[PDB]
């Protein structure tokens, strides 16, 4: 079983059918398992479906350069609970989506989702990166440690050292014939 | 819907080998290098490259794929318990030559 | 089926897969073609080891 | 190779015929029926010159027809065109017998460059042993 | 959710050493199973030769299908004939293409069956072509065969060549030795 | 003896007699191997593959299922259910 | 169509792409005659060259040419080209 960090997700079935721009993520992302199922965004979609302050400027271009985002967010300030909303873009191709609750106002920000070459990837935090290399440099050494310590002999008439494994006058006569 | 035949799967398999992606999917899992079957499969599995068997075959950089691993096989000695050795380093040979072998046959195919 | 075929397999493209080892190795000049010689012939092959009977014979086997 | 070229001229056609059809829905302009109507004219639209719209006209249309020129050359130029598959096969394996048959004379070809080697390189040796028991 | 590749098939399983020996006793004695032996010969082509692969279905001897059999209009069926049909459709099409011009400059609504028509035309040049190409592939053996011709018959002309080179400067080399003489 | 010596240097850039044998030998070889309506039947099975399509400017298609089968082919093949329906395939009397 | 890899196909069972490994040999027949014509490249290098009284006692043989002086030394030397040393 791999938990939910290490996994890349995409559907290329759903890119053949319907194809990713800047305006399907949210639906291709509920597809990901990464979404909620109870969420606020999917019970707002299913009800559709059928400036502004206490935001920051980064959703705010995005507010102002799409507009089903920022009468999504307006339908959003409405209900109240975990919602998801895109801070940036960039195309061609580049999303984030990002985990939020939202109360009444006052907005926590959660895990986000950045997306790429419409590859939906979990954004990890760096603790586990760090530890993850750490895993490998420690293991690494480990090896190096064992695998080293085998040919190390000690003797007591000499210091400790490693296992032993089981002319001279030709330039002066370079430079006499010189 | 009949079942997929032994030849069909074998052949959509055989066939797999053209793109590397599959192959070092294949080669990061232990128990499939270290599993003696496979090794056999992998010594099964030059009859497509005896006609009229590889008339069927679409992109035979596949064939070619498969005769490149089995350079790689008389190298290799199946012990008692089954640890074959020798087969540590290939799939990191076939990580770092992974993109080269894929450009150099897609500049083939221009 | 039909009738068979044969062709000059070493030329496909007008204006190499077969490895004939005599036209990848006899068309380059011999003041770097020695060192590739030396290298194929052993490991730590000198330039002293090479000689006429010793191929007259190999040849013979 | 001709009939991907002969492709290529296919869909040129219809290239050129499509951009045509957009150049004169484009840029056409408004024609007056009488004198005292009123003529006016729109800032979103791509007024052109008459004469010269004519002559972008009559070049493109004079392309669309050189092309044509190179489509019917091509066809005329399209390779067997007399020959049926039994006159291929009639072909092929007279083919194959002259093949085999010149890798034969090339064979005794390279053979008398080698009795042209080996007598070359043996006057050379004669005249290199020659002259080197006579200097020692 | 599952894995992005499909796992290795079942049939490895059967490839072990006793069958390795019992597979030429087996031969001295679309495929019917009856034991494990039968794992080892390489299954034959099915009889239908039309088998599913990557959701498509392919041929032993792939044939060019039919207009008809496909469900078009296949306007005209030695291959002077073809030739003769292929310009007959070219002068066609620039005739439909026309005749389409003149549509849209009186009444822009009934061009929708000569685009149909358009259509026809284009389909049935392209599968001219491509009833062609086998031939056109056999005079591109055709010309291979004789590119290989040429340039084995170069290598004769370049033989000789350094040949007469040889010989004119062995005849100088005779008139400068009997000068020297 | 200069001039002889580089008209024997110019005869040694001539291909040699055993090298034309063995090419030969490969020839009759690819005899033994190839048959006409063989190689034309398999060669026009690979023609819609092996090379780029020469019609379109390649700046928007790519090499996705043309080389190698794509990651959606395999998705939507029927290896795809094969690999579901495995158990049956694990089937043996 | 594209006969040559059908050709690849038809000739090895596979298409032809260079390979960093396994999937050279120098024939020894080639590598004679490379010797007995590197032989006579050393054996006319010295026509050009005048030799020494002491060293007149030379043996174009094994690729090379044996240099002697009975009872001091034999020196056995060999060239590339004729241009070069």
């Amino acid at each position: 079983v791999t938990p939910l960090d290490e996994l890349q997700w995409k559907s290329p079935e759903w890119i053949q059918v319907f194809g990713l721009r800047t305006e399907n993520v949210l639906d291709y992302f509920a597809e990901s398992p990464f979404f909620d199922k109870t969420s606020n965004n999917q019970v707002i979609k299913m009800q559709r479906q059928f400036e502004f302050a206490y935001v920051d400027p980064a959703r705010r271009q995005i507010l102002f350069k799409y507009p089903m985002y920022m009468q999504l967010e307006e339908e959003l300030m409405k209900l109240d609970g975990t919602e998801y909303v895109l801070s940036s873009v960039r195309e061609p191709d580049f999303w984030v989506i990002r985990k939020q609750r939202r109360t009444n106002p006052e907005i926590i920000p959660l895990q986000d989702y950045y997306i790429i070459g419409a590859n939906i990837y979990q954004s990890p935090t760096i603790f586990k990166i760090v530890q993850s290399r750490l895993m490998s440099t420690s293991y690494h050494l480990n090896s190096t440690l064992e695998s080293l310590y085998d040919l190390i002999e000690f003797q007591p008439s000499q210091g400790v050292h490693y296992k032993v494994p089981t002319t001279e006058m030709l330039d002066k006569l370079m430079v006499t014939s010189i | 819907n009949p079942l997929p035949t032994r030849f069909e799967v074998e052949l959509e398999f055989i066939q797999s080998l053209a793109n590397i992606q599959y192959v070092t999917y294949l080669l990061t899992q232990q128990q499939i290098w270290k599993s003696p079957n496979f090794k056999n499969y992998l010594k099964y599995l030059e009859y497509w490259c005896n006609p009229p068997y590889s008339q069927c075959i679409v992109y035979p950089n596949c064939l070619f794929i498969l005769k490149l691993l089995n350079g790689f096989m008389e190298s290799a000695i199946v012990n008692e318990d089954g640890l074959l050795e020798g087969l540590d380093e290939l799939p990191k040979i076939i990580q770092l030559q992974g993109p080269q072998w894929m450009n150099e046959m897609v500049e083939r195919w221009a | 089926t039909g009738i068979k075929l044969a062709l000059d397999p070493n030329l496909i493209t007008l204006a190499s897969l077969v490895s004939n080892p005599h036209e990848i190795y006899g068309s380059m000049p011999l003041e770097q073609l020695i060192p590739i010689i030396l290298r194929q012939r052993g490991p730590g092959f000198k330039f002293v080891d090479l000689n006429e009977k010793e191929l007259q014979n190999e040849i013979k086997q | 190779d001709r009939l991907t070229q002969l492709q290529i001229c296919l869909d040129q056609m219809t290239e050129q015929f499509c951009a045509t059809l957009n150049y004169i829905d484009k840029n056409h302009g408004f024609e007056r029926l009488t004198v005292n109507e009123p003529q006016m004219s729109d800032k979103h639209a791509t007024v052109v010159p008459p004469e010269e719209f004519s002559n972008t006209i009559d070049e493109l249309s004079t392309d669309i027809i050189l092309k044509t020129r190179q489509i019917n050359k091509l066809i005329d130029s399209l390779p067997g065109v007399d020959v049926s598959a039994e006159e291929q096969l009639r072909k092929i394996d007279m083919l194959q017998k002259k093949l085999v048959e010149v890798e034969d004379e090339k064979i005794e070809a390279i053979k008398k460059k080698e009795k042209l080697l080996r007598h070359v390189d043996s006057l050379i040796e004669d005249f290199v042993d020659g002259i080197a028991n006579s200097k020692k | 959710v599952s894995s992005l590749y499909p796992p290795p098939p079942p049939y490895v399983k059967f490839f072990t050493q006793s069958n390795l020996e019992k597979l030429p006793k087996y031969k001295e004695k679309e495929e019917e199973i009856t034991c494990a032996l039968d794992y080892l010969i390489p299954p034959p082509m099915p009889k239908n030769q039309q088998y599913r692969a990557f959701g498509s279905i392919w041929q032993v001897k792939d044939q060019l299908p039919d207009l008809e059999s496909m469900g078009l209009t296949q306007l005209y069926k030695n291959y002077q004939y073809k030739i003769q049909e292929l310009r007959k459709l070219l002068k066609s099409l620039l005739l439909n293409y026309l005749e389409l011009i003149g549509v849209l400059s009186i009444n822009p609504d009934m061009y929708e069956r000569k685009v149909e028509n358009i259509r026809t035309i284009l389909v049935n040049i392209h599968h001219l072509l491509n009833e062609y190409r086998p031939h056109q592939s056999r005079e591109s053996l055709i010309m291979l065969l004789e590119e290989q011709l040429e340039y084995k018959r170069g290598e004769i002309r370049e033989i000789e060549q350094v040949c007469k080179q040889v010989h004119d400067k062995l005849t100088s080399i005779q008139d400068t030795l009997r000068t020297g003489s | 003896l200069e001039i002889l010596n580089e008209c024997h240097d110019e005869l040694k850039a001539l291909p040699m007699l055993e090298q034309v044998e063995f090419e030969k030998n490969t020839i009759l070889q690819q005899r033994s191997k190839i048959n006409s309506t063989e190689l034309l039947d398999y060669a026009t099975k690979l023609s819609k593959f092996t090379k780029i399509p020469p019609t379109f400017d390649k700046g928007a298609v790519g090499p996705n299922n043309f080389i190698w089968p794509a990651e959606d082919a395999l998705r939507r093949g029927m290896l795809a259910m094969a690999s579901l329906h495995s158990k049956e395939l694990t089937r043996i009397p | 169509v594209d006969l040559v890899t059908a050709l690849e196909v038809l000739s090895l069972g596979r298409p032809n792409l260079p390979t960093h490994n396994f999937k050279a040999k120098v024939p020894i027949g080639l590598i004679l005659q490379r010797l007995k014509d590197l032989n006579l490249t050393v054996s006319i290098k010295i026509a050009l060259m005048n030799i020494p009284k002491p060293l007149n006692s030379y043996h174009i043989k094994n690729g090379r040419i044996y240099f002697t002086v009975p009872n001091e030394f034999e020196i056995q030397l060999s060239t590339v080209n004729r241009q070069s040393p």
